[PDB]
Parts: structure tokens; C-alpha cells; sequence
RNA sequence: UCACCUGAUGCCGCGCUAGUUACAUAUAAAAGCAUUAUUUAAUACAAUGACAAAGCCUAGAAUCAAUUGUAAACGACUUUUGUAACAGGCAAGGUGUUGUAAGUGGUUGAGCAGCUGCCAUACUGCGAUCCACUGAAGCUUAUCCUUUGCUUGAUGAUUCGA
RNA sequence: GAACCCGCAGGUACGGACCAAUGGCACAAUACUUGUUCGAGCGAACAGUGGUAUGACGCUACGUCCGUUGGAUUAUGCCUG
RNA sequence: CUAGUCGAUAGAAUAAUGUAGGUAAGGGAAGUCGGCAAAUUAGAUCCGUAACUUCGGGAUAAGGAUUGGCUCUGAAGAUUG
RNA sequence: GGUAUGCGUAGAAGUGUUUGGCGUAAGCCUGCAUGGAGCUGCCAUUGGUACAGAUCUUGGUGGAUAGUAGCAAAUAAUCGA
RNA sequence: GGAAGACCGAAACAGUUCUGACGUGCAAAUCGAUUGUCAGAAUUGAGUAUAGGGGCGAAAGACCAAUCGAACCAUCUAGUA
């Protein structure tokens, strides 16, 4: 979260900071071409595709070095990322479709006869 | 709607470059070439001619002299189909007399 | 908008209640008989929301980007955008600012040299500076004032409902 | 010898600000200028701002313009008892 | 000039404080441990030079004047006399 | 070393666990999911036997930052191909 | 007439005051301003001597390979508390 000070435009992300990632920006481009390029393999037209579902981990780790006060040494290292996309169809989303259990015997109906059936409720 | 015109514009350069310091000004005075093309032109990839250096860095970094007179050329792309089409050509008029030296465009457009 | 009175429309006379006496009934019983138990819930009230149902009313902003400059470490904050009242680039006027350019020409001169010629005693090619054309000249919004001169000009994206 | 009560004029320190004038700092814009290259004539060409003098926008202090009125009630005097 | 380099992360941006280069009207050590950072002086010619001296100094003492550019005359040589 | 005609590619050791349970408690038993070749219970013995610690040794890995600190000395790079 | 361990000064070296610049540097001692000698007790490349309770020291217990009131490297050394 920072510090990245201020930039003007992430207002439509409701909290102020923001960034331009020129080289994290690069390499998604091409790799959103390599997704691109597999759905039409599949036949599928591409305009009725949006983003499904993406992440980015960490991975092995280098080490570079640097050289410092005194006579002594630091690491350098700078961590690479694995980038994984998957691009689904315009679809739906579902909530449930639900049944209920009742288990009846000869004194539990009549009080549903008693607010029903003897007494005639008006709607 | 054409778009191709080429106008003989006329520049202040020093009120372009007061607020930098000098030793920037002015290799700052040809990056700031590419704001006073586009404000009247729009177009991009303003590819700045090699005449206009010979005249720029003539006196030296110290100053720029204060009024130049460039050509707008906006001529089209040839090939290299990138999605920009239009872009400006610069050259340099050494005019020098700058006293009511009005701008304009009556330009053919092949010079 | 709201309760009250009144101008006055109209005619509910749709439905009132009490006391005594008679009548036509329908309904109403969950052996549960030391029964309650995670105590229903209908009615009704309001709260609702959803679904096809129900008529009506309705015809915008914000947000950055791009600006500008009364703001400024950034963001925020003041503004701006008519086929052009303006924005905006220029020129032009005015304000100032060093002091009087280059260009010629000059009685402008310390003089020294060339011919100083035979007479006219001359041309300068030399001359630091001074004088005229000259309060000239360049600078002037970038964080100036001025427009009836001159040209440029709209076609973006992104969010949001009681 | 009442700087009595008060009125008048002023002044100190901080306090809040602005810039018309005046002080500062410099449009490193421009004039005189040394050294070197630009052949000679313009420049300010480069000496990490050559040095010099005046110098407008601002910004600033040494300058400027400003900074006040209601209500309880101790100390206390008295009021009536 | 001759040879060779732009190699020191970048385009941008005028906040503090810091980092180094500065000038600031008055007075000029009050400042602070203390004249320490910092300012004047600086080259050369012409004088003009104090006390103490081992008579070699102190001696650049201090205390001063003078210093462009441009136009000229006066002087310091060599060979053939 | 004795032992249970001990289970074991028709899934044995550890690894996870929002399956289930026994103890006062240390600890097991159990289901599913990996996994691929060996394992435990009674009773005799016994060895370098159970770890939160030692400014403990070694190997991953955090927050700060995984994008802050700062990459500011050597005049300074520039358009077009 | 140009002698002296004579003077102001430059690459050679030194390292003073600022107690200024970084003090997770440019660095296990350096950069930038300042200051001293500068024709000899000067400055220095190579060769060679000198050895752990000693070498060497225009003398501080400095220096002896980033160690110096005794190094530096393996042991008697899992030395004792």
C-alpha cells in the first residue's frame, strides 16, 4: 500500500493511491495475446469472453549481490511472479434450488384446519 | 478535413522555458518544441528536423534565441501503418527582422 | 402540505347503540383425562420484499484525463471551453527595462605615415572615441494591462438512482 | 508636589497580516569587459554564475496597515436587620 | 588545435531542512569557549620604512601614490665600415 | 532376543483433517485424501531416548519494503537515419 | 658575481583547523575547502639483511601484513572457574 503517494486518476478505486507498472504491464499484454490465441483454436468468437478468474504467486527467488559498509554483503534479490488466467463465456450464477422435509400424523393438521380450513381467512 | 495543411507558424521560446533552470534549458527548449507543436496541431510523433538543431544549440546551451519560425508540416504517413497516421514535420525559416512578421498558412504542399 | 370554520356542492337517510322477552340455527369436544412444550399462531395490524400482475410520472450529473493559475512536496482547491459572445496561439498598441544598436555618413580626433605633387597644397587605405539619422535597440508573461487586426477550435474516456 | 479621576496625543514588546511607495535579494534580460577560438563585423560563444552596475514580477523586513466588548461575582467597602 | 571521451539511472518538479557557490541598506564582535567558518589584502614598478638585534635582520614591515585601450617620439645591437 | 497359525501392491511408515471416540493427562485407537515398500501390540532386556528456551549451531522466511531506504561527486547531452 | 639544511609557490609528498560534506559511505580512513616544507635530516622503483618474549624504533610502548603492553597458525586443549 505505500509509499506510493498520491495520483489523481484511482478515484473510480475509491482510495487515492495509485501507480503506472510499465514493466508489470508489458508482460501481461503479451500474455493476454497467449490467452487470445488459444479460445480461437476452440472456435469460440472472443467478444462474448470476460476475465474469469486470476492470480499471481511468487517463486524461486535469486541472488544477486551488493557490496556494503565495513567490508560487508546484502542480497539482492528480486522476486519473479507466475501469472495464471482463465477466460470464461458470458455465463450465470446460481443461488440454490431447495425442498423442504414435513413429517405428518393424525394432531398436526387440524390446527392448519383450525387457521384455515373452520375459520374462513379473508385474503 | 484534409488535415495535411502546412501553416509558417511563429514561436516565443524563452516565455516557453522561464521555470527551468539554465544547463536545461535548452535541451529542455526542443522537448518543449513537442508540447507547442501539438497544442496547435493534436497529432503525435512530432519528428523534429535536424535543421532545427543547427539553429537551437547555435549559441549554445545558454539560450535558445527567442524567436524561431518553423514550419508546421503535418504530413501523412507513407507506411508503417501503426495505429497513428498523421504525424508533424518541423524544418526552419531564418527570417530576422521580427517586428510584425505576421503567421499564417499560405503554404503549397510540396515545398 | 397539514387539522378548524365557512362559500357551497349534495340528499347516507348505506351502517346506529342500549334494556326486556320470544324464535331460526350454524359452529364449537386435540382419550389429552397427574396434556402442555424446540409454546402454535390464524384473525387483525403494520412492516415488507419478490414474482407476472395495477394506472400513473420521468427526460441528468459527477469523475479524473486536458486545462488554467487566485493554489502547489504531491492530491486537493478556483476556473474554462456558441461554427466561436470565448478559449488559445500571434502580431499590434500601452506599460515598463537597460541607456541611444547595427547601418552608413560625419569637422570626430592624440596624430602619424603614403601623395602632401608646382601649381590647387589634396585623398586617406590608417584613427582609441565622439556626433547625426536616435530616448535607438533588444528585452515585456513565462505567475502584465489592452483587441473590433490575425489565425487556429467541437469528434474524448469512467462512474452513479432516492 | 498630586503627570490626581479623565480626555488628548504618542511610544514598547509580542500578536495577525499585506507591498503603493523605500530598503534589501536579482528577468544571469541587458550596457561597458579581460583570456581563447569562432578569418575579419554581431553576440554575451565556453571559464561548472567569469567579475562589475543598474534592474522590473514577485517574495520579504528595516517598511507598511491594523488588534475588542458583554455578564457573574472573590479582596473589599457599605445596604437593611 | 592535436588525440579521445559524454562513462557515472532516467524523462520530469520549484516543499522544508540539508548539501556546496553567493550578495544584503544601518552599525561593525555586541555574538560565542574563543575572531572559528567567512571578508578586506593580494601581481609589478616608484618611494617610503619603527622599536630589538648575535648587526646576516625584523623587511613584502608598516604607511602611500601609481597601473586600460588607442596614437607616438627617446633609448639597448649585428653584418658590409 | 523371545512371542501373537501378526496385518502388507485387494495399499504397509510418515503427512495433512470442518469424519467419529476413548485418559485425570502424556499419548493411541478410527474415517477420508495423498503416498509406493515395508511396519507395529503383549513380556523379558536396554541406547547417542521425548525441547519454546541456551547474545544456542544450520537451512528456508517474515513484517519495515518486497518496493520504502536511496543508486546526488568528475560541467551536459542532442534531435534525424 | 649566485653560495647557504634561507623564502612565497606546482606535479612529489604529507595531513592542520573547519571539530563542515556521507558516518547501513566512495571507503574496515576517503572526498571537498583550507595549511606546511619544496634543492636536502629531502622524495623513492627494484635487489638484500634483521625474527615471537624478539626485530626495529630522530622514542609514541609507534610499527611487524585491516591484529602490537607481545602477534600471527596446529597442538599438550572438550585446558580451569
Amino acid at each position: 500500500n505505500g509509499g506510493v503517494g498520491r495520483c489523481a486518476q484511482a478515484k473510480q478505486w475509491k482510495t487515492t493511491q495509485g501507480r503506472w507498472p510499465k514493466k508489470s504491464a508489458e508482460f501481461l499484454l503479451q500474455l493476454l495475446r497467449n490467452a487470445e490465441a488459444n479460445a480461437d483454436c476452440k472456435g469460440l468468437d472472443a467478444d462474448r469472453l470476460v476475465v474469469h478468474h486470476i492470480q499471481v504467486n511468487r517463486a524461486q527467488c535469486l541472488r544477486r549481490r551488493t557490496y556494503r559498509a565495513h567490508g560487508r554483503i546484502n542480497p539482492y534479490m528480486s522476486s519473479p511472479c507466475h501469472v495464471e488466467v482463465i477466460l470464461t463465456e458470458k455465463e450465470e450464477l446460481v443461488s440454490k434450488a431447495t425442498d423442504d422435509e414435513p413429517a405428518k400424523k393424525k394432531l398436526s393438521k387440524k390446527k392448519l384446519q383450525r387457521q384455515k380450513e373452520k375459520m374462513l381467512r379473508s385474503e | 478535413i484534409n488535415e495535411v495543411v502546412t501553416r509558417e507558424c511563429t514561436i516565443h521560446l524563452a516565455k516557453r522555458v522561464h521555470n527551468i533552470g539554465f544547463k536545461k534549458r535548452a535541451p529542455r527548449a526542443i522537448k518543449e518544441i513537442r508540447k507547442f507543436a501539438e497544442r496547435e496541431m493534436g497529432t503525435t510523433d512530432v519528428r523534429i528536423d535536424t535543421r532545427l538543431n543547427k539553429h537551437i544549440w547555435s549559441k549554445g546551451i545558454r539560450s535558445t534565441p527567442f524567436r524561431i519560425r518553423v514550419r508546421l508540416a503535418r504530413r501523412r504517413n507513407d507506411d508503417e501503418d501503426s495505429p497513428n497516421k498523421l504525424y508533424t514535420y518541423v524544418t526552419y525559416v531564418p527570417v530576422s527582422t521580427f517586428k510584425n512578421l505576421q503567421t499564417e498558412n499560405v503554404e503549397s504542399s510540396d515545398d
